């Protein structure tokens, strides 16, 4: 009988990541994007939905 | 033997035929990017 | 007719979490010397 | 595409809203 | 360098 | 060069 397909997407157990950085990868523990000149040498507020 | 050293089948390592200063890229970047495995190191 | 009843497993938790108050400032621990009995584990209440 | 900023809100003296270390 | 024919790369390399 | 921490 005609189908429609669906996609689920389970991940538990698990963190969501977004590492503060230029490229998003580890190279450190202390971001190249955190020590840059304009976050961790200026002021800033932010807001996330 | 010229045959087998441009083709690096059995020959000169990779630490060795690269320049003075790729192997240095190659060396520091390498928990981020990864100039090791394209290269051919015979044996 | 009847049934099984739905098991239900009680115990302690994994790594006996939350039976030492950890991270309620409220009700928090000290480790200092039998000295200046200024406590020496300030932990903060936003930090699990 | 440098989508460049220029300003920085730091503080006269020149400290960024912060918060300093708690000592025992 | 005193006993070196073992699996090599450029230098003896497989000595350890 | 100078780049991957420490």
């Amino acid at each position: 009988v005609p189908s429609l397909t669906q996609k689920k997407f389970l991940c538990d157990r698990t963190m969501w990541r977004i590492p503060f950085s230029s490229n998003f990868m580890s190279m450190g523990a202390l971001t190249d994007l955190g020590q840059n000149m304009l976050y961790a040498n200026s002021a800033h507020a932010l807001d996330m939905t | 033997m010229p045959q087998w050293s441009y083709m690096h089948i059995a020959g000169q390592d990779a630490s060795e035929y690269l320049s003075p200063g790729l192997v240095q890229f190659a060396r520091a970047t390498d928990t981020y990017f990864s100039l090791g495995n394209k290269f051919r190191n015979p044996t | 007719q009847a049934a099984p009843n739905r098991p239900n497993y009680i115990g302690f938790r994994d790594n006996f979490i939350g039976l030492m108050y950890y991270n309620s400032t409220g009700n928090m621990g000290v480790l200092a010397g039998q000295a200046s009995q200024l406590n020496a584990v300030v932990d903060l209440q936003d930090r699990n | 595409q440098p989508t460049m900023q220029l300003m920085v809100p730091k503080r006269q003296k020149l400290e960024e809203v912060l918060e300093n270390m708690k000592v025992d | 360098g005193s006993r070196p024919f073992m699996g090599t790369w450029n230098e003896i390399g497989t000595s350890q």
